[PDB]
């Protein structure tokens, strides 16, 4: 995936998977 | 090479519509996250909001929802920033970033390529040329040190003004200081230059001021004061 | 809403170490990152998830996270290290993100400078504009930071007053000015106005009046 974000660990940017 | 290019700066009034951009190259514009980043004159970066140019996913911090419409046009790999009306408090450096571009910050939250961002000014004020007056030097004997004198560049608009002193062949001494802006909304700010207090009765002493968006010119000559008795 | 907080103003000499931390209670699960911002420029990053450098930042530049705070460490600073910080993170949701409200770091690259102060009455010829302004010029101090008060008659003024912030003279030193406002009337009605301007130790004043030379 190219949209996701990671912003901590094992978490990403709401929605962008 | 990978870079971010914003259109240029913005004079606007309250209540007119405006539309910014971000012009991308380099890469695939589809695949990154754009984000838009506010900066008030002097005061701190604020995170806006951004878009996924793909599918247009775009999300907004609470304070900015509503407050400036983000969109991009993949066909031509730019995105925008837009209001519909205008408030002075959305005068601002506005910048443009790709999150996640670079290394190990790839599918992350560093935004790492910046654009070279977009001044916006809002403001009421209609453009208008400065009044000049003369800043006099002291009347008082200095056995035989300097005095100040200088040119109050008033209530022009918008920046920038320039000045020079006999018409650029008085450089030394000369210092111009940085505008400051009124509740009116005009700009004022003075130029000084320190000279030999002795030379004041004999010196020419005449500033140069130049403000190019109201197309004006103004020369003043400074001289001592009236009471000033030399 | 989420807001991660930071000193406003940290200071160091050359080769000391400077520390900047970054408060925020969603900090504890969400990776912090740093930004600096040098005058004129625009934003890079320097720092991302809590201590990773990209490539061509000086190792000098290091961060660490842990509970509710991110710390930047600037080991062995440099001149050019002078700069705004901002930390940046999201909310406990992860449906924004945040700037830290930012870190001016101040790096001492040369001696304490005490301002040069100047200040000039209105005009008799800005006076028949129907205006008046007071003009305090103020000039090679450093560091870049002073205050400025105004009085009338020995009795602080804070209406009128615009200030401007320091700015970098082609020397290094300081300059700043600031401007009073009034009506030809409140000019005439008072006897003394100053300017007081205070910088490290020392304060310089220079005062004017409608009645004297």
């Amino acid at each position: 995936t190219r949209k996701s974000i990671r912003i901590g660990p094992g978490q990403a940017f709401y929605a962008t998977g | 090479e990978v870079q971010l290019v914003q259109s240029g700066a913005e004079v606007k009034k309250p209540g007119e519509s405006l539309k910014i951009s971000c012009k991308a190259s380099g890469y695939s514009f589809s695949s990154y996250w754009i984000a838009w980043v506010r900066q008030m004159p002097g005061k701190g970066l604020e995170w806006m909001g951004f878009i996924y140019p793909a599918d247009s996913d775009t999300r907004y911090s609470p304070s900015f929802q509503g407050q400036g419409t983000i969109s991009a046009d993949k066909s031509i790999s730019t995105a925008y920033l837009q209001w519909s009306s205008l408030k002075a408090s959305d005068t601002a450096m506005y910048y443009c970033a790709i999150l996640g571009f670079w290394g190990a910050n790839r599918g992350g939250g560093g935004m790492d390529v910046w654009g070279q961002g977009t001044t916006v000014i809002v403001s009421s004020a209609s453009t208008k040329g400065p009044s000049v007056f003369p800043l006099a030097p002291s009347s008082k004997s200095t056995s035989g040190g300097t005095a100040a004198l200088g040119c109050l560049v008033k209530d022009y608009f918008p920046e920038p003004v320039t000045v020079s002193w006999n018409s650029g062949a008085l450089t030394s001494g000369v210092h111009t200081f940085p505008a400051v802006l009124q509740s009116s909304g005009l700009y004022s700010l003075s130029s000084v230059v320190t000279v030999p207090s002795s030379s004041l009765g004999t010196q020419t002493y005449i500033c140069n001021v130049n403000h190019k968006p109201s197309n004006t010119k103004v020369d003043k000559k400074v001289e001592p004061k009236s009471c000033d008795k030399t | 809403s989420y807001e991660l907080t930071q000193p406003p103003s940290v200071s160091v000499s050359p080769g000391q170490t400077a520390r900047i931390t970054c408060s925020g209670d969603a900090l504890p699960e969400k990776y912090a990152y740093w930004y600096q911002q040098k005058s004129g420029q625009a934003p890079v990053l320097i720092i991302y998830e809590d201590s990773k450098r990209p490539s061509g930042i000086p190792e000098r530049f290091s961060g660490s996270r842990s509970g509710t705070m991110a710390t930047l460490t600037i080991s062995g600073a440099q001149v050019d290290d002078e700069a705004d910080y901002y930390c940046y993170s999201t909310n406990s949701g992860g449906t924004f993100f945040v700037f830290g409200t930012g870190t001016k770091v101040t790096v001492l690259g040369q001696p304490k400078a005490n301002p040069t102060v100047t200040l000039f009455p209105p005009s008799s010829e800005e006076l028949q504009a129907n205006k008046a302004t007071l003009v305090c010029l103020i000039s090679d101090f450093y560091p870049g930071a002073v205050t400025v008060a105004w009085k009338a008659d020995s009795s602080p003024v804070k209406a009128g007053v615009e200030t401007t912030t320091p700015s970098k003279q082609s020397n290094n030193k300081y300059a700043a000015s600031s401007y009073l406002s009034l009506t030809p009337e409140q000019w005439k009605s008072h006897r003394s106005y100053s300017c007081q301007v205070t910088h490290e130790g020392s304060t310089v004043e220079k005062t004017v009046a409608p009645t004297e030379c």
